[PDB]
RNA sequence: CAGCGAAGGAUUUGGUGGAUUACUAGCUAAUAGCAAUCUA
């Protein structure tokens, strides 16, 4: 109900270490923040891991079993993971900065490459439990004089071919006892000499240099050791090599520059096959599947991935985020699709079954700040600092209109009536709130009665009176339609940020400044109720202030809130490393998310650490700024217990999942998951639909629901009480979305309002997240598949009934 | 030195000043006691913060309030305006604050005009 | 069986307060003489537009309630008596006069009839409220109306008009004082004893409503 | 970009075939999304 | 016993044992390894931090550890372990019964003794290989040779030549020839310790009486006698940095620094370590360096450091006082109550019988720390209360944590044994808070809790009555007065909505907060003895005193569950997080674990020491339990969460055991299902020539098909064709290579009817079919009345209508739901 | 003034030691030697 596990990441595809594919070509493991995200390519599917490191991370490897995972970040705190288990298995610090780890082919020692030292260690078991220090080492080699920078393998494991920023790249043999067939090294590159590879056999040894050059040392004589065969060339000009990779067997080279450029090859033959770009900064890291097939290149700066199919050249997934700008976020009012509107003004279309964008938006010239959706999901607003608030269609995936003012200034929040007839901006410099109709362009009106700029706006979805929150520490209540244009204040006690008012259309929450949010009924003006907010935000302490963490007031408040969809709990998150959810009856916290513990970002720790201090400043603020830690707005999903927030690594998203809880409800000491089960061998089908419900586990409704046949379905259905209808009818929504049994659920929406459709009718706020989960479902899976069932109807039709013979 | 608190209290043009500090449980305005306070017809409205919230909240605690300016009526808004948020602002730094919103919690239940004032009007229609 | 100590020294403060003073603070009761429970509006149809839940202690609060629409149908009756009692131009203002003549008033309305005045003004109200009239139609300007109902705000409003105009008129060149005439005319509308001026005049327009029906 | 980096407080970050275009609109495989009356 | 959900993890909290340390030098680094009951520990020396565990633990408790360079010799029952890096590289077992005392290592030679006075050495079998694996010879010293044995070493420049120290007689060997060569003289009293000097060829040796007799064994005399009164003499070492200084440590808790260049005591030290756990077991000098380690029985480990002198002149003859430095401890007897600090199990509190209070810390075990019990002074002018000397708090019972307002008031409560009120202590800053909350009726405090906001401090008394304190100003609030004998278990909602008072009368009472009266009350037929409320998921779980665990759900009052089955009084429990799972232990040694939902148990564990405490962590990954004896907290790591577990009632189908359950295929052939996997399949199908279009930059299955076709059934072929990729299947799909006869196209077309015949995969079986009619319908309408392919799509449309309740279904359920969720 | 109150009470401030990230030992020319030395 209330305990929202970290369910995934959405924006930020690939920031910062090395793509990897699994074992079977179905998964791909980018190294995203200080965690790992995970793209299911087939199943359309995503994740990331809960697990976070303390700096961003920098390696990633997982053994060909696909069974655990290591990650390692900038100082070496190597965290290694059960991958079939998503848990933390041992945290480790390798004493200096990595740069590359490699699991085995045979998957019982990885290496890794820490500084100029090589280290193999052998890894731990899944199957074998928990140790103390799991690791054991094998042997530690230092032939280099400068850092490693890439590793590889034999095909066998055996041999392991380093190469370093020192000139050189040299080979080892992992036992003691086979140092005679490979001791030696490889000179001869100008510079940097990154890529080094056995071939499909072991007798080739191809390697590659940092300024384009490809040396192939073979085994051959003028006993006779290694001489070099060819030096091929690249010949791309400013563009030095950044990551290379080899497949073995389809013998695949694969090369991304400087210039923000690819090209893949056949080696052995040294032929170009693809010469390509993905814009103009590096490809920082490529990484192949072991089949051949895809490639995947991450470029950091502008944050992109591309897994790309060489051989039908048709791309897998292409994708780019963001970083620290995620101004503002909203749902579709069907909770499948996202869109994030980002500072450097584009609006990104996020989808949440899989984890990709499918649109941007790159319109607005300067920042884009608030978003929202009106008119039955699909028409969504955004408001820029351009001085532009303009519409977008998200059918034709158009801008349609754009309002402005008269003078181009910049907008800072927006609200639209739920009947699409009217669209509201405030700003920062004019103290108005802007009327537009939407249906024709035009301005409509200025409508004036603050004093300071316009925080925050809304209009209310059922009575369509409008609610802005001021600066002049006051909301404002406007009844605009209906011959009267009516205003009213009410004043409180601080200056306002962050107005959110409830579903119902009756209150509203306010965020004044003073670390405290109200509500206030809005028939009336009277206050019901408010929450001391500030002695529960941890405010972190920042890397060049010189005030403790406590007298500290920069984030002592919050700047965005959202109730819940039942008008029950109020979540909240500031430019603070918290986000908060409260319920409004009791008026209490619940639950405090942090969202980042790891340094790299500013704001994160309220305690810094002493050693860093010197004599004159600390010895983070020595160059060789730093972005702060923000929650800029936070949505509660429509069609979940789930929720998003949009903080500087991009969409956190957190979830229940009611699978790992006991959260019963009103059970004794009969009803017991064996009675249930025996209650519908002996069938009675609603009593072990009752008797399922009392225990809450959704394992046991999976089994009832499917045990029930469909020739009583209407007689349970009817019989069902009235206290578990929100249960079952947001149950067959989150089931049906990614079920099979299409008309066996609905059968069963059919039966349930069919028989229970008043009961709904008075009570359409008890089950609003409820039967919005179900109309996805229907718009969005049953729909489609009727759309071409019946295209395929009206086909044959035509090419039966039609004739022709010319 | 001795733990106090000054707050303020404002109906039309009425001020009311409110010195609270910890002492045994005497409520003064302008040297009168609270019972004697014209026009004796809202003595309630001035008892009403010393008397929704239970007169044990006050026993450790003793209030000066200065009035100036304003009617009868004004003065004795300002005067239970000045007392409630003297109350509240002594037990928001000195003791509880737990107590303090519940405090606030029983204060803006029954008017809130009793802890902020609304200033800003009229309207031109 | 159960107890819940909350005060653990009694009351004594330095300003000695008075003792009924610190008996009315368990609990609120109007002019600290008359409970707001135990009242309730006999009548449906006018329970959430006459305020009795909101317990107060003189019938003189500041609040807002002519800003917006229904808003006035939100302040207690107690003071919603009182403001139509002060409407004359003789007396326009005197709101402390207007409270301390019915505190007088439901003082003696309580020594004659003891129940609670308060439960006697609000059936006073449910029984005088008109529950039709007419409207002046045009019809060719004729001598033309048309009976149609009564909102229940309208209801309220009417009755408490009439209500404080009857005790007015009926106190005007008399011995008695407007108190004591409130306080009887207040009585037989709580009996509705088709006495007093505001059951006379609802029954004539819901009279003449009939008639013109 | 320069001036309003250095007037603000949260921190800001700043031939071949193809450049690959990977912030593309208008996808969910859709070829004529003009309006009928666009047509 | 072995386990199936819990594995056990390491024993953390735990220093020293009292056995006596050895050091080892690597570089200019020093290690110590130091015994910890059956494991053994290697800490550094300069930061003192833990470096190495053993990787698992002993069969017997270790009796005597040394250290040679990389190697730790570990010596138990019968056998001597060689460890390198905390992992056992070889076993040596004895050849005997009897138990082994003591052991040196030098040069080749190990050298072992058993407590029967027989000395088996061993012998590296490369004189270059890293340890002695080979056993050489076995020596055994004879009731005329000497006493019973109590060291033994190889002194310095002594060519493959040892020395065994009895109780009343030195004895050397050559251990090459096994002969012994020179029996010392008598010696008329027991002495106790033995340790060589850094000076030519002469050993200290301490007796039972307090003398020191520095015997030279080249000259085979004594050179000098240190006198002391009355002292067990334990320990002792010399000083190696030039200035000789000898260091003995007498059991008594002392340590006295004598100088030996003109024989005088430099300084005493009293009292360092307690005095009734074996006082100074093992007290060093770091050879070059001028620190002492020493280490007591008390689990507590310490470092002195000499400063330089502060005559630049004399120098030698003044020496300043021994400073302490680092040290590392735990509490020194085995801990009464155990909570978890944070969420994110890092913070683990402690309170022993020792009363002391500590935070361990079970990420990195140089973070655990004291708590200190230092007093903040009352502000109102009052005097400090209690005595004047400064002794430890009386006995802790219980404790509460609520990590929700940490250290900005104070943050945690606690219960002190037999103690008429409970003070209450700080987390965040560490050390005793300001108030002592107390409760008004001379009851003594038995149950403390607190709620989840951090305000509102709750304290059960003895005579039954609940007092409830601030915990920003240590003022009361209100009594709640219901009970007539102690109540045992406070607990309060999540939302601050409802309590739950438990007393040992048997009455459960549910009160409501902001309204104080009560709700209800519950009469159980026992006495209880302990609640823990899930705060998550508003179960409780008690005690009674009919050995029930008797779990009752705080809204409508009833008692949900009742897990039988123990044997003596529960001691403790905790709720998994997730609420499914209770772990209980009890006085029958044992230490079960409840499936709540089924009531089962589901393991039970039979552990050799009743475990006292048992607390999960705030995350699902730690079980920490306390037992009757060990000075440590043995944590616990549950498997369950990497792997999924059965749930089976043991005493000494699988989807409801294993708690999953997967979905079934379709229910019968009468339904409609949609292919099993993602829903994203059927847009790619139908939009994948403009998906490419886009994307672009600026046979097998004939031989299944007419296989299928002559055996007259398609399944094969259609299991061949739904799983494989879009561009595949468009790509086979495409060519189908009919040019008069249309065979394949009227195969085709009868196996996507075969397909969608068994109502499965119909979403599949519909895009095939459009794609086959944009692939090539072109010429399906050309040679349309072909009688073959008309034939095929009559009969593919006569089952194609069935599919019409579909839409039937699904635009009368849209609707009726636009209707039901707008009007 | 009062009371609190076991052979003192209450404050200012330096230094050292332990934490402030998650505990696999040191050095070097590193499949080994060193830790008393890498020299012939």
């Amino acid at each position: 109900k209330s305990d929202f596990k970290f369910s995934n990441l959405l924006g930020t595809v690939y920031r910062q270490g090395n793509i990897t594919f699994s074992d079977d070509g179905k998964q791909l493991l980018s190294p995203v923040g200080n965690r790992v995200s995970v793209f299911d390519l087939i199943n359309n599917k995503s994740f990331t891991f809960e697990y976070e490191h303390r700096k961003n991370i920098a390696a990633i490897d997982l053994n060909k079993q696909g069974t655990l995972l290591i990650s390692i970040d900038e100082d070496g705190r190597a965290i290694l993971v059960n991958f079939k288990a998503r848990n933390v298995l041992h945290h480790f610090n390798f004493k200096e900065k990595c740069s590359a780890v490699k699991f085995s082919p045979d998957g019982r020692l990885f290496a890794l490459a820490s500084g100029r030292f090589l280290q193999i260690w052998k890894t731990p078991d899944v199957n074998k439990d928990r140790q103390f220090a799991p690791f054991v080492r094998h042997r530690v080699h230092a032939g280099h004089f400068q850092d490693i920078t890439s590793l590889t393998w034999s095909q066998d494991s055996r041999f392991i071919l380093t190469t370093s920023k020192d000139l050189s790249a040299k080979i080892w043999s992992v036992d003691s006892e086979e140092k005679n067939l490979a001791a030696t090294t490889f000179n001869g590159h100008r510079d940097y000499v990154m890529g080094a590879f056995f071939s499909h056999d072991q007798e080739k040894i191809y390697t590659v240099s940092k300024d384009g050059a490809v040396f192939v040392w073979e085994f051959t004589k003028r006993k006779y050791s290694w001489r070099i065969t060819k030096k091929h060339f690249f010949y791309a000009n400013q563009a030095k090599v950044k990551c290379v990779t080899f497949h073995p067997a389809t013998r695949l080279l694969a090369v991304g520059f400087t210039s923000g450029e690819f090209r893949l090859y056949d080696l052995p033959d040294f032929t170009l096959i693809q010469q390509l770009s993905m814009g103009q900064n590096p490809v920082n890291t490529v990484s192949v599947n072991q089949t051949g097939e895809w490639l995947a290149f991450g470029s950091s700066k502008l944050g992109q991935l591309l897994v790309y199919e060489w051989q039908s050249e048709s791309y897998i997934l292409k994708q780019q985020g963001h970083f620290d700008s995620t101004n503002s976020l909203a749902y579709s009012p069907d909770g499948s699709r996202v869109v994030t509107a980002s500072e450097d003004g584009k609006i990104k279309v996020w989808d949440i079954t899989s984890g990709f964008c499918l649109a941007t938006f790159e319109e607005h010239t300067s920042s884009v700040t608030a978003v929202q959706f009106a008119k039955r999901g699909q028409v969504m607003f955004s408001s820029s600092l351009d001085g532009t608030v303009r519409a977008w269609d998200l059918i034709r995936y158009r801008n349609f209109r754009t309002f402005t003012g008269t003078e181009r200034i910049q907008f800072n929040c927006l609200a639209v009536d739920p009947s699409g007839e009217v669209v509201c901006a405030g700003s920062l410099d004019n103290f108005d709130i802007h009327v537009w109709s939407v249906q024709t362009g035009q301005l409509l009106d200025a409508l004036s009665g603050h004093e300071g700029p316009v925080s925050c706006l809304s209009f209310s979805q059922e009575n369509s009176v409008l609610a802005s929150a001021s600066w002049d520490k006051t909301i404002r209540i406007w009844s605009i339609f209906g011959r009267s244009q009516q205003v009213e204040p009410i004043e409180v006690y601080s200056d306002v940020l962050a107005l959110s008012m409830r579903p119902d259309g009756k209150e509203v929450a306010v965020s004044t400044l003073k670390g405290q949010i109200s509500i206030f009924n809005i028939e009336d003006a009277k206050q019901v109720g408010n929450i001391d907010c500030r002695k529960d935000i941890i405010s972190g302490r920042f890397n060049q202030d010189r005030f403790t963490a406590k007298n500290s007031e920069r984030s002592k408040f919050f700047t965005t809130i959202h109730y819940s969809f039942d008008g029950m709990a109020i979540v909240a998150g500031g430019n603070n490393n918290s986000i908060c959810l409260y319920d409004v009856p009791n008026e209490v916290l619940l639950k405090r998310f942090i969202v980042s513990r790891n340094m790299a970002l500013n704001g994160t720790l309220e305690f810094l650490n002493s050693k860093k201090m010197t004599e004159a400043g600390s010895l983070d603020l020595i160059d060789d700024m730093r972005p702060e830690v923000r929650v800029t707005s936070v949505q509660f999903s429509p069609t979940a217990n789930a929720f998003a927030a949009a903080s500087t690594e991009g969409l956190l998203i957190y979830s229940t999942n009611d699978t790992i809880l006991f959260d019963p409800f009103d059970l004794d000491v009969d009803v017991t998951p064996h009675s249930t089960v025996e209650a519908l061998r002996e069938k009675q089908f609603l009593n072990a639909l009752v008797m399922a419900f009392r225990l809450n586990e959704e394992y046991l409704i999976n089994k009832v629901y499917e045990a029930i046949p469909i020739k009583e379905i209407p007689l349970v259905a009817s019989n069902i009480p009235a206290i578990y209808l929100p249960r079952i009818l947001k149950f067959i929504g989150d089931f049906a979305i990614e079920s099979q049994h299409i008309e066996f659920n609905l059968i069963w929406i059919k039966a349930l309002l069919s028989a229970s459709g008043g009961y709904i009718n008075e009570h359409k706020y008890l089950f609003s997240t409820a039967m919005r989960s179900i109309q996805r479902f229907i718009v969005r899976v049953a729909k489609e598949v009727v759309n071409t069932t019946t295209d395929n109807k009206y086909t044959y039709r035509f090419l039966v009934s039609t004739d022709g013979s010319m | 030195a001795v733990p106090s608190v000054q707050t303020f209290g404002k109906k039309k043009s009425a001020t009311a000043v409110a010195h609270v500090k910890a002492g045994k449980g005497l409520i003064k305005v302008n040297g009168s006691p609270i019972t004697l306070v014209e026009p004796e017809i809202l003595r309630f409205k001035v008892y009403e913060p010393l008397l929704l919230v239970g007169l044990d909240k006050f026993s450790n605690i003793d209030i000066r309030v200065r009035v100036t300016g304003g009617g009868h009526v004004s003065q004795v808004y300002a005067i239970r305006q000045a007392i409630a948020k003297g109350l509240v602002a002594y037990h928001q730094k000195y003791v509880d604050e737990q107590s303090k919103n519940e405090l606030k919690k029983a204060f803006t239940s029954y008017d809130r005009t009793l802890l902020i004032a609304d200033s800003r009007r009229p309207e031109p229609k | 069986d159960f107890e819940v100590v909350e005060e653990f020294t009694p009351v004594v403060l330095a300003t000695p307060i008075p003792e009924e003073v610190q008996q009315a603070q368990t609990e609120i009761k109007l002019f600290n003489k008359w409970s707001f429970e135990e009242v309730e509006v006999k009548d449906a149809s006018l329970v959430d537009y006459v305020q009795v839940r909101q317990p107060i202690f003189v019938a003189h609060t500041a609040g807002r309630y002519a800003n917006k629409r229904f808003r006035k149908a939100q302040c207690p009756i107690i003071e919603r008596l009182t403001n139509s009692l002060m409407m004359n131009g003789r007396n326009n203002g005197k709101k402390l006069k207007a409270v301390r003549i019915i505190k007088h008033t439901l003082d003696i309305i309580n020594v004659l009839t003891d129940q609670n005045p308060i439960q006697v003004v609000v059936d006073a109200i449910t029984n005088t409220g008109p529950r039709e009239d007419t409207t002046r139609v045009g019809g060719g300007g004729a001598a033309r109306r048309q009976a149609v109902d009564v909102s229940p705000l309208r209801r309220v409003n009417q009755a408490i008009a009439l209500l404080t105009i009857g005790a007015r008129e009926a106190a005007f060149r008399n011995i008695k004082t407007i108190a004591e005439t409130l306080a009887e005319e207040l009585i037989n509308a709580a009996k509705g004893s088709s006495t007093s001026y505001a059951i006379k005049k609802k029954d004539e327009l819901e009279r003449v409503a009939k008639s013109n029906r | 970009y320069k001036l309003d980096v250095l007037s603000s407080v949260h921190f800001v970050p700043k031939t071949p075939t193809i450049s690959m275009e990977d912030a593309q609109p208008l996808y969910m495989s859709n070829a004529s999304s003009l309006a009928p009356q666009e047509i | 016993k072995n386990s199936k959900i819990f594995s056990p993890f390491r024993i953390i909290g735990n220093v020293s044992n009292g056995v006596p340390f050895a050091t080892g030098t690597l570089g200019s680094t020093f290690y110590i390894v130091t015994c910890v009951g059956k494991t053994f520990q290697i800490y550094d020396a300069n930061t003192l931090h833990l470096l190495f565990v053993s990787e698992k633990e002993t069969p017997s408790s270790i009796v005597a550890l040394s250290a040679h360079f990389h190697y730790v010799y570990a010596a138990y029952e019968n056998k001597v372990g060689i460890y390198k890096r905390g992992i056992e590289e070889h076993l040596l077992e004895l050849e005997t019964d009897a138990n082994v005392e003591h052991l040196c290592i030098f040069g080749d030679y190990l050298c072992a003794s058993t407590d029967d006075n027989s000395i088996f050495i061993y012998k590296k079998s490369d004189p270059q290989d890293k340890y002695p694996s080979e056993f050489y010879t076995k020596l055994t010293v004879t009731e005329i040779q000497g006493g019973e044995i109590v060291s033994l070493q190889h002194l310095a420049t002594y060519l493959n030549k040892l020395t065994v120290v009895t109780k009343s007689n030195v004895l050397l060997f050559n251990v090459r020839t096994g002969k012994l060569v020179f029996t010392s003289n008598e010696f008329p009293d027991q002495i106790t310790t033995a340790e060589p000097a850094p000076v030519l060829d002469i050993i200290a040796l301490g007796t039972v009486t307090g003398e020191v007799i520095m015997f030279n064994m080249r000259k085979g005399k004594r050179i000098r006698t240190i006198k002391i009164p009355q002292s067990r003499i334990s320990s002792l070492s010399f000083r190696t940095d030039g200035s000789s200084h000898l260091s003995v440590g007498t059991s008594s808790g002392d340590l006295i620094f004598y100088d030996l260049d003109r024989r005088s005591r430099i300084h005493v030290l009293k009292n360092i370590h307690r005095e009734s756990y074996g006082g100074v077991t093992q007290a060093t000098f770091l050879n070059g360096q001028p620190i002492i380690v020493t280490s007591g029985g008390d689990n507590s480990l310490k470092e002195y450091v000499f400063d330089p002198s502060l005559s630049q002149g004399s120098g030698d003859v003044v020496v300043q006082p021994p400073r302490y430095l680092r040290s590392r401890g735990g509490h020194s007897q085995p801990p009464s109550y155990i909570a978890f600090a944070d969420s994110q199990s890092h913070f683990m509190l402690s309170a022993s019988k020792d009363r002391s209070l500590w935070s361990f810390s079970l990420r990195k075990d140089a973070q655990s720390q004291e708590m200190s019990q230092r007093l903040h002074k009352k502000q109102d002018g009052g005097r400090v209360g209690g005595s004047t000397i400064k002794s430890k708090f009386p006995e802790i019972v219980a404790l509460a944590i609520e990590n929700a307002r940490i250290g900005e008031w104070e943050n945690i409560i606690t219960a002190h044994k037999d103690e008429k009120f409970a003070r209450t202590w700080d987390m965040r800053n560490k050390r005793v808070g300001r108030w002592t909350f107390d409760t008004t009726d001379d009851g003594f405090v038995k149950s403390v809790a607190m709620s989840q906001c951090g305000n509102f401090g709750f304290i059960g008394s003895s005579n039954g009555s609940i007092t409830i304190y601030n915990m920003q100003s240590g003022i009361l609030r209100k009594k709640y007065k219901l009970h007539k004998r102690a109540v045992t278990g406070i607990s309060l909602d999540g939302m601050n909505r409802k309590m739950v008072s438990c007393g040992l009368d048997g009455i459960v009472g549910f009160y409501d907060f902001n309204k104080s009266t009560l709700l209800g009350k519950l009469k159980l037929d026992a006495p209880i003895t302990a609640m823990v409320y899930h705060r998550s998921s508003d179960l409780f779980a008690l005690a009674l005193d009919d050995l029930s665990i008797v779990v009752i759900d705080a809204v409508t009052q009833r008692v949900v569950r009742q897990l039988w089955g123990h044997s003596n009084r529960i001691t403790a429990f905790d709720f998994s997080p997730e609420g499914r799972w209770i772990v209980s232990a009890s006085l029958d040694s044992t230490i079960r674990t409840w499936d709540l939902p089924t009531g089962g148990c589901i393991d039970g564990i039979i552990v050799d020491n009743v475990a006292t405490n048992v607390k999960f962590s705030p995350n699902g990954d730690l079980l920490a339990t306390t037992h009757v004896t060990g000075n440590g907290i043995c944590i616990w790591t549950n498997r369950a969460q990497f792997k999924t577990v059965s749930t089976r009632t043991i005493d000494e189908l699988n989807d409801i055991d294993f708690n999953t359950y997967t979905s079934l295929e379709q229910i019968d052939k009468e339904l409609l299902t949609l292919s099993i996997g993602p829903r994203s399949k059927m847009n790619t199908l139908l939009h994948l020539d403009v998906i490419r279009k886009r994307s672009k930059p600026k046979s097998h299955f004939t031989k299944q098909l007419r296989e299928g076709s002559q055996s007259k059934d398609y399944s094969s072929l259609l299991a061949t064709l739904i799983n494989f990729s879009p561009a595949a299947v468009d790509l086979e799909i495409r060519s189908l290579n009919s040019f008069e006869p249309f065979d394949e196209i009227v195969w085709f077309i009868d196996a996507l009817t075969q397909g969608l015949k068994s109502n499965k995969n119909f979403e599949l079986y519909e895009t095939f079919m459009s794609l086959l009619f944009k692939a090539h319908g072109d010429v399906i309408h050309a040679n349309n009345k072909n009688q073959d392919i008309a034939s095929a799509l009559q009969n593919w449309e006569d089952v194609h209508k069935k599919e019409d309740r579909l839409d039937d279904l699904v635009k009368f359920c849209m609707g009726v739901a636009a209707f039901v969720t707008t009007a």
